[PDB]
DNA sequence: TTTGAAAAGCAAGCATAAAAGATCTAAACATAAAATCTGTA
């Protein structure tokens, strides 16, 4: 079933049944008849939504959001950054670089 | 679980959340709910959509950037649950206590247990929510501070009418990531992408933008025909500077007002029906962004000499400025032999002394017998010099109780290259030819 | 008028401020202290009690309970040394310091209070003139000067403040008369505790000590007999002296005596046990209660190998019995409302969880992010040996022993958990789920160090428990030990 | 017009000065309750 698949999953990263509340919690309380809480505790389809929402403001879930203009100048950042020996750049070099991407694709 | 759930778009998810965790019923209310998201992400919106479409429950609203400290915002904590518990029960005479003397969290848990009692006479048991929008952008603070608020509520009374529940708005992750085994119930706001932006900047702003004046004077100077040139006019400022604001709703809010009045003064009677016209029209306004806002001659070439003396190695000096006639024998610098790879400018500046810039300053200094045209270092030379590191163009190595005169004490110049260049083209000095030929 | 800043909850004494000196007006005004109605000792213990509506069911183990708790056969010659130096102060009135000098539990404030008990019962005896105890405890000090405002209440009664009181304590141990006075004994427990940086307490407190008129018996009890040598100035140690007295931690033999002088009327004793209830009477079944001589003996051995300490030995002895009891109330089913022996097996099971360590079995029970940063944890540890590693190259590092075992069953299974929460809808994710959760967790354990950074990537990590154990803990695990 | 060669420049290595800041304390600035002095009634 797919709550002991959520189990499981909580077994082997949490461990945590706090953890596994907080999510249940807004399962049972969205629910509006008792069809649909024995729809939602079928499927566990909102425990998947909840656990996109709490991962949607990480670095991966902010890359996303980002401008086109603002990636570029965080790959020219991040590739001066792989060309320093200490890892440190500042806006002068981010920019130098972003213009020779710009100049490079154009 | 009897509350509303108001229509708020593209933030469903969250408002059923909001829906699951507040409600006037402390049973099933958890003791602390967080709301994490980036700025304009709609988070204070929100939570007032809910509160605003539940009445009957009693929230207390706190600005923790306006209190700056723990100290005030204990005290603010005190005074405005007592002052709404004031308003929300008249008939309960009450002891009024003084926020001020809270000055610990032990004392604000006294003095909340002494508001608490005072109302044991209610039938049934009440939440007050104690919101704290911005939690994180408080100005003092520490990673100590949100353990107190988060045990707080083990230290009040249990049996108590009056349950005080906290709602805690945090901006970053990071902070909120120092607090995960607490395992708070935690509602994300992800940032919009850009087509809820266009459409929350219409539904906000083509309102304000169709009843504007300038527009109503131009109309009679030359309504759902203004409420479309007022969305066509937001969707074409979406995208020209979409990648210039990012998802930002303020920064375009801001661009909206900037660039409407000059919008509005180029709409014509040919121009209403037709908008690819009317942007002909006003094209400038969508090609730059536009959000922007008497040195002495002495202060100018000090400035220049110190950021050659900060952006030039100076054992290649003799090589640029000697040109003196030489009656003893003798070889001048030979010069550098390579370029540079890395243009020097792009780096934070080097130090250097006060005779170093003084020669620099002597050799690039606009101009018989007893005449010795050379400007020596007089004391309007040094008062420049000193006006220059009192206004921070100049700096030091020593921010706070400086020693000018001692010989440890170095000094470097603090402006960027765009200022150095604006100042070299007020008193046409070629600064460029000095950096040409090293890079 | 409008203030800067507020003081709302000063909390100040009524202590006054004028010190002895200024009480009258020469030398020859001041009276016999002694015949005065407030010199020498011349209410809240009712709220702590209530009305009793059960009872209480004490089984055959509470009376061993109720004997080994902390509320002299073996200190003898420091008993002797200590009650012969203030018996000649006392009696020839002179002043002097006793110093005292030991590891915890071994007996220093027992001894000293047996003394001055001692030394009352033969001053009731009129053998020795009368003199005033007082009791200094530098751990029950909030300020240390405090000590001053205690000793100057116990002797005139006064409330003064700590400078006053150390100016009416200096007048009167140095100008007042002998025979105007009594002999005061003040014991300085926790002597360590009132060293301070200036150390004027410990020079006035053994200054006085040397006064002609002072009457003054100082015994000082500390922790170390090099105290005066480490902490303290020549000029104190100087007065405090070269006689020492050192407390030995104690042998077996004597924490084997100290055990059965509390046991000596229950042990190998009869008990009428009721067995509707449980409740034991000393002099229904006659039960004999006995503790083994081998366990008490096996329990003072660890004990004198240890600290030798009595505190320890009572507590273990008081531990082995209430594990009997527990085992005992278990099999019956008593409540709380023929031989019942407290064996050896008992004495080692309160020996061995003192001495047991959960840290290895607190890690094989974490989840399996939390024992694989471990596991990553420990192979940057073999890779480069820095100690410290920093949290971005754990990440990469997990991340590659994901993607290097990858036909392995359980890892392949695992993947799509760690990286994306066993959802389609879920983006593959820089850091495994409950990455955080985990590392704030080996934080708040104590497992982990983690300094203080704002950078993710270049934040370092550091074993704070032992590397072997870790290594253990790591080889205990089926899949970790496998890859 | 050549010469060549001694001065100038490059560069790796390494000891060492110094910048930055973490941590802390003294001192100026500030408030306050109880006790004690002080001029009258
Ligand atoms: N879903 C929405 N529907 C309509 N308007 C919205 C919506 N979200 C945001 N807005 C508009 O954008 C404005 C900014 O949003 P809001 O103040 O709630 O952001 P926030 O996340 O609380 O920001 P901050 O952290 O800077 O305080 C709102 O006042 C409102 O006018
Ligand atoms: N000789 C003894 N005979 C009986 N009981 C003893 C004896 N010595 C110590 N104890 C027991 O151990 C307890 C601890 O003794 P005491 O308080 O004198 O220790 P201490 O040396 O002052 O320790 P600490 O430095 O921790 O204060 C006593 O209260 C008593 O119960
Ligand atoms: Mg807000
Ligand atoms: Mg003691």
């Amino acid at each position: 079933s797919n709550l002991n698949r959520h189990i499981r999953m909580n077994f082997e990263t949490f461990r945590s049944l706090p953890t596994l509340k907080n999510s249940i919690i807004p399962l049972v309380a969205t629910s509006k008849n008792f069809g649909s809480l024995c729809t939602a505790i079928k499927s566990c389809s909102f425990l998947d939504i909840y656990n996109k929402n709490q991962l949607s403001n990480n670095l991966t879930g902010r890359l996303q959001s980002l401008s086109d203009l603002e990636l570029a100048i965080l790959i020219s950042a991040a590739r001066v950054a792989l060309r320093a020996k200490d890892g440190s750049f500042n806006f002068n070099l981010a920019y130098a670089e972003y213009e020779k991407m710009i100049k490079a694709i154009n | 679980m009897n509350v509303t759930t108001p229509e708020v778009a593209f933030r469903e998810y969250q408002t059923n959340c909001l829906a699951s965790y507040i409600s006037a019923d402390p049973d099933i209310t958890p003791s602390n709910l967080i709301l994490q998201g980036y700025s304009g992400t709609g988070k204070t919106y929100t939570l007032k959509k809910y509160f605003n479409a539940n009445p009957n429950l009693h929230a207390v609203w706190l600005e923790p950037v306006e209190l700056v400290s723990w100290k005030p915002l204990l005290q603010a904590i005190a005074r405005t649950v007592q002052y709404k518990l004031k308003t929300l029960y008249p008939n309960i005479p009450t002891t009024d206590y003084d926020p001020l003397q809270v000055e610990e969290p032990f004392l604000l848990v006294k003095t909340l247990h002494n508001i608490f009692v005072q109302y044991e006479s209610l039938q049934e048991k009440t939440c007050l929510f104690l919101i704290l929008d911005g939690f994180d952008s408080l100005q003092d603070l520490d990673a100590a501070l949100f353990n107190k608020y988060i045990k707080l509520n083990e230290l009040l009374p249990k049996d108590s009418k009056i349950n005080i529940k906290f709602i805690y708005t945090m901006l970053e992750t990071s902070f909120l990531q120092r607090y995960s085994t607490h395992c708070i119930p935690t509602v994300m706001f992800p940032r919009y992408n850009v087509d809820e932006v266009s459409t929350i900047l219409v539904m906000s702003r083509c309102g304000e933008l169709m009843e504007d004046s300038c527009l109503r004077k131009r109309i009679i100077e030359e309504d759902d025909q203004f409420q479309n040139v007022a969305a066509n006019f937001i969707h074409l400022i979406v995208q020209a500077f979409h990648s210039y604001t990012g998802n930002d709703i303020f920064a375009l809010n801001d661009l909206i007002d900037f660039k409407w009045p000059k919008y509005v003064s180029r709409i014509t009677k040919e121009n209403i029906f037709e908008p690819l016209a009317l942007y002909k029209s006003a094209i400038k306004l969508f090609l730059s962004t536009d959000d922007n806002l008497d040195l002495s001659i002495i202060s100018k070439y000090l400035l220049i000499a110190s950021y050659i003396c900060s952006y030039l190695e100076p054992r290649y000096d003799a090589s640029i400025f000697s040109r003196k006639t030489r009656i003893i024998q003798g070889r001048a610098a030979y010069g550098r032999r390579k370029k540079k790879e890395v243009n020097p400018r792009y780096l934070q500046p080097s130090l250097f002394a006060i005779e170093r810039l003084l020669a620099i300053f002597q050799a690039i200094f606009p101009i018989a017998l007893r005449e010795e045209s050379l400007m020596k270092a007089n004391i309007e030379v040094f008062q420049n010099l000193s006006e220059l590191h009192t206004l921070k163009l100049i700096a030091t190595t020593m921010n706070k109780n400086i020693d000018y005169l001692s010989p440890k004490v170095r000094w470097k110049v603090n402006v960027p290259w765009e200022i150095i260049k604006e100042i070299s083209e007020s008193v046409h000095f070629n600064i460029s030819d000095y950096f040409s030929d090293i890079h | 008028v409008i203030r800067k800043f507020t003081k709302k909850n000063v909390a100040r004494a009524k202590k006054k401020y004028t010190p002895f000196s200024k009480r009258f007006k020469s030398i020859a005004a001041i009276p016999d202290l002694t015949s005065l109605p407030e010199f020498y000792g011349n209410r809240f213990e009712n709220k702590l009690k209530t009305t009793q509506k059960h009872q209480i069911v004490e089984t055959i183990f509470s009376k061993v309970k109720k004997q080994l708790n902390s509320s002299l056969p073996a200190r003898e010659n420091e008993f002797a040394s200590i009650y012969l130096s203030a018996y000649s102060a006392i009696e020839s009135d002179s002043a002097t310091t006793i110093y005292v000098a030991g590891t915890p539990g071994v007996g220093k404030t027992l001894t000293v209070r047996e003394v001055v008990k001692e030394l009352l019962s033969s001053s009731a005896q009129r053998e020795i003139p009368d003199f005033l105890y007082v009791e200094i405890n530098g751990l029950k000090m909030v300020k240390p000067t405090d000590c001053y405002e205690t000793l100057w209440n116990k002797v005139s009664g006064e409330r003064l403040t700590w400078a006053a009181s150390m100016e009416s304590l200096e007048f009167y141990f140095k100008r007042v008369p002998k025979n105007k006075k009594k002999t005061i004994v003040v014991l300085l427990d926790e002597l360590d505790a009132m060293v301070t940086k200036s150390q004027d307490i410990m020079y006035n407190f053994f200054n006085w000590t040397t006064y002609e008129n002072a009457k003054l018996i100082v015994i000082a009890v500390a922790n170390t007999m090099d105290l005066p040598e480490r902490q303290l100035g020549n000029k104190i140690t100087s007065r405090i002296g070269f006689t020492r007295i050192m407390f030995t931690g104690y042998t077996h033999e004597e924490l084997k005596n100290i055990i059965d002088l509390r046991l000596k009327g229950l042990n190998d004793s009869f008990f009428y046990v009721d067995t509707k209830t449980g409740n034991a009477i000393l002099i229904v079944r006659k039960v004999r209660l006995r503790m083994s001589a081998d366990a008490i003996e096996i329990a003072s051995r660890k004990v004198a190998s240890v600290s030798g300490d009595a505190r320890r030995a009572l507590k273990v002895c008081k531990r082995a019995a209430e594990i009997a009891e527990k085992h005992y109330m278990a099999k019956h089913g008593y409540g709380y409302d023929g031989v019942q022996t407290v064996h050896i097996t008992h004495v080692m099971k309160a020996l061995n969880e003192t001495l047991n360590s959960h840290v290895i079995t607190f890690m094989t029970r974490l989840s399996f992010t939390a024992k694989l940063f471990i596991y990553a944890l420990l192979n940057l540890m073999k890779k480069n040996g820095s100690q410290e590693q920093e949290l971005g190259d754990i990440v990469d590092e997990i991340k590659l022993l994901i993607e290097v075992n990858g036909s392995n069953k359980f890892v392949m299974e695992i993947a799509k958990t760690l990286f994306q929460q066993g959802s389609d809808n879920i983006s593959e994710q820089l850091r495994i789920i409950s990455w955080d959760f985990v590392l704030n967790q080996l934080l708040d354990a104590g497992i982990l160090f983690k300094q203080t950074m704002k950078n993710d990537r270049i934040c370092c990590v550091k074993l704070n428990i032992s590397v072997e154990e870790a290594k253990r803990a790591m080889n205990e695990d089926e899949t970790l030990r496998n890859l």
